[PDB]
DNA sequence: ATCAATATCCACCTGCAGATTCTACCAAAAGTGTATTTGGAAACTGCTCCATCAAAAGGCATGTTCAGCTGAATTCAGCTGAACATGCCTTTTGATGGAGCAGTTTCCAAATACACTTTTGGTAGAATCTGCAGGTGGATATTGAT
DNA sequence: ATCAATATCCACCTGCAGATTCTACCAAAAGTGTATTTGGAAACTGCTCCATCAAAAGGCATGTTCAGCTGAATTCAGCTGAACATGCCTTTTGATGGAGCAGTTTCCAAATACACTTTTGGTAGAATCTGCAGGTGGATATTGAT
């Protein structure tokens, strides 16, 4: 699928940056399945003020907003 | 012949180099790629920003690098230095993201 | 004015943008003239105690551009402005340099 | 086409802490959201103060009740010091 | 002298769905507290998202259209199809008569 | 006089869910139709929660719906427990679960 | 006229009792060093709740606390409570 | 002779006894002296509504049940059936609204 | 503990493109001066509801005893996951056109707010109903010793 | 494999506290009728975004080896659970005094409402600077051999 983009690497880089020194091979797939949730939650969202905008283009904005109401405010990008 | 560093120090070492920058760890198309998938089960013929799919990737790295810390801590916890997937399970029900 | 709503609070925040924007907010029916102005000080303060700590993050590093990850640096290791921002992500702020203890060799 | 900002107050109060560093574009956004997420917290709550008190009015004992709800101990007195400070200052002036 | 005023509630209207659902069941006062702490829960929770959006787009009138999207973003999804049902027919049948 | 709640089919009170709005800082303008929208909604929510909650009620032989049926009703059924996830039921207590390593073996 | 100082009333939460919430938690078997670290964590709960709580009291200029200054209080922590009104 | 249950048995009993009910678990006098101690440090003179203590031990019972939950989970994830302070350390946390 | 011997960080410099800061204009806010309202503070004050008290009675907290079974400590095999060399390919990147559309103006039919005025529905006690909490006592399932 | 020992279920009864029903006063919907808005419905533009294009680079997919950790197995000291005697102190239930919510009025310090006047912040190129991409070279730390 396109999930699967998210690679070893990338899964693992993550993990580091996490303070993770080793990782069980079950992980990746594991975090797979976590990074989707999370980002359909947030999209659902997004997307649901893009649509009350009457607009064609989740915009910057819509995603912050999304990203406020899930208790996961973004500073960055309301400008 | 060659050299090899013993198993464990590539990775601290990869700790000390990620956890002083701050570059965004998934590669750019691969995200974006999947952000617009799943968008499209829910609405479709969506045209996004640059910025709107920069955030959304801001978001998820920062979420993510979160949860490892906390899946780091429970690893700890039952005497493990390696995340396994029942410590990654755990974080989230405290959490309350499983409630 | 001559001289202005932030100038005669002593302020550089702006008292009179603050106050259309608490008007057209949908927060009461009226806005005192003291509401602004209260809430222009307290936000020009806490923006006064971030900007102190981070630009120290930027005399550490020797650039003097405070840039996000110095903001993350010096929120993040102020217990109290952590606490105030405990749930919030500062974009390209990345995290605190930490390894846990029984990681480490020997 | 009008974008308002914080920036230049942002940058005034800069100067005044450390006039010898500057501050980059995204680290500039930064502030930014941080100014109107605790605008928003601020008033946010002083609306419901007035509300369960049955006034129709925000005023600047509002915003200080407000202000010692939503920040931390020491960083609460700072803030209730310098708006206090500033009501009289501004009521000195005219 | 003294007249002491109403407190308004929404019990004789939680007790008529009560009876509706459930015609041979009752619900002890301090269940009904617990249903408008509910009511006025969800009312807020709408009514401020509902806020929000007429913010966001520059409109200065919340709508239904408004109250619909702050369903769809504050409820789980089998709850949200069904509420929006519901308010979806209120109106229209609202609309069709008087 | 026609009634705004039997007018939209309706049991909760149309009329004063628009007062509410009207006086509740939400926006300069109510839409006629939003009061009817929302206590719509309301309505339902709560005709939802009442059936849950009378089937814990008969199961356990009780005519009366007390805060414990809401509980069970609420924290059994995997909408209602996000939706009010972060919500407390006086009285209401815990669903029945114990751990299966703390049941006894050998 | 007077009220007889209270003193050291976190030590009215008693063993049993913590004993039994812990029951009501699901839990089998409880470390001795369980019940005064519960004392100490449900102070610093009660404490924060009850600042805040008195912080909306004081606002409305009353000397009363009353329950809906309460639910105000839990409602900003992220804990609401129903049953006790608004 | 005399009757004695088995260690761990009672408490399995009272974990479903104090699952089937829902009285409050403190006793209620100590819990208000508790509670004006408290508010008394923190603003002298204070009167309270009968419902504001009631309000205030359920959302303190609801609040440590609840963390004796998690607490729990973390016992049970490094192989014990004790809750120990680390245990509560750790759900705390994660769950970071408190540690 | 030392010495060799790679390997990787980290400082200290550089040249220049990419940002920041810098100037000069200007719509659009913020401010002024006056003219009028008006929310709510102060001041009674009628009454709920809180704080204490007093006592009787038992529910339940304390402190103790004694051993079961849990947690902590140790050892170790096996199998998982780290580290690396190899070489392929997915992702970057650097412009190029065309289009879909988010953004703005400019009118109006339809929709909303308001001040009065007329009409119920909803609320607060009274006045009835009626579950269910406590209290018994007998059937059943569970636990633990032999 | 069986019985004492308990605990847990499960019904049945009854009076009473707590829900439901009943009424009457009345605030607040609901109706009327102007006074104002406003959210779009067409007609337009300048942009970010999607569609393509199409070589090169570094990041990643693959396969091999072996260290080191996880999970299992064992053992045992002492901690925590079960059971009980003792008696304190929480709980009940009522009464009483009074403090201080909450209701009503009255009336200004404060807020709104307009018509004009000033200032300011945003904007977009011109005139400055500044990190970073790269590159050593020395410091720092790693790994193996004695
Ligand atoms: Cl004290
Ligand atoms: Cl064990
Ligand atoms: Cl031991
Ligand atoms: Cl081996
Ligand atoms: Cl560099
Ligand atoms: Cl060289
Ligand atoms: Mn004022
Ligand atoms: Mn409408
Ligand atoms: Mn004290
Ligand atoms: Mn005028
Ligand atoms: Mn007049
Ligand atoms: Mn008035
Ligand atoms: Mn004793
Ligand atoms: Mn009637
Ligand atoms: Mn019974
Ligand atoms: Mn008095
Ligand atoms: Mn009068
Ligand atoms: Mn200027
Ligand atoms: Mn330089
Ligand atoms: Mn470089």
């Amino acid at each position: 699928d396109n999930i699967q983009g998210i690679t070893k690497p990338a899964i693992r880089r993550l993990a580091r940056r996490g303070g993770v020194k080793r990782i069980s091979g079950l992980i990746y797939e594991e975090t797979r399945g976590v990074l989707k949730v999370f980002l359909e939650n947030v999209i659902r969202d997004a997307v649901t003020y893009t649509e009350h905008a009457k607009r064609k283009t989740v915009t910057a904005m819509d995603v912050v907003y999304a990203l406020k109401r899930q208790g996961r405010t973004l500073y960055g990008f309301g400008g | 012949k060659p050299h090899r560093y013993r198993p464990g120090t590539v990775a601290l070492r990869e700790i000390r180099r990620y956890q002083k920058s701050t570059e965004l760890l998934i590669r750019k198309l691969p995200f974006q790629r999947l952000v617009r998938e799943i968008a499209q089960d829910f609405k479709t013929d969506l045209r996004f920003q640059s910025s709107a799919v920069m955030a959304l990737q801001e978001a998820c790295e920062a979420y993510l690098v979160g949860l490892f810390e906390d899946t780091n801590l429970c690893a700890i916890h039952a005497k493990r230095v390696t995340i396994m997937p029942k410590d990654i399970q755990l974080a989230r029900r405290i959490r309350g993201e499983r409630a | 004015k001559s001289k202005s709503r932030s100038s005669r609070a002593g302020l550089q925040f702006p008292v009179g943008r603050i106050h259309r924007l608490l008007r057209k907010g949908n927060y009461a029916e009226r806005i005192g003239a003291g509401a602004p102005v209260y809430l222009a000080a307290v936000l020009e303060y806490l923006t006064a105690e971030i900007l102190e700590l981070a630009g120290n993050a930027s005399r550490d590093n020797k650039k003097t551009r405070i840039i996000p990850r110095h903001l993350q640096l010096a929120i993040r290791n102020d217990e109290e402005l952590n606490k105030l921002l405990g749930g919030v992500t500062i974009a390209q702020g990345g995290v605190l340099p930490n390894i846990q203890a029984v990681l480490l060799p020997k | 086409s009008r974008k308002e900002s914080y920036s230049v107050y942002v940058y005034k109060v800069l100067k005044q802490v450390h006039p010898d560093t500057g501050i980059s574009s995204k680290a500039m956004g930064i502030m930014n959201s941080f100014v109107n997420d605790i605008f928003e917290r601020i008033a946010g709550e002083a609306s419901r103060l007035a509300h369960y008190n049955k006034r129709s009015t925000i005023t600047s004992r509002e915003i200080q009740t407000a202000v010692r709800l939503l920040l931390p101990g020491e960083l609460a007195k700072h803030a209730v010091s310098e708006g206090t400070k500033a009501v009289t200052k501004y009521t000195s002036s005219k």
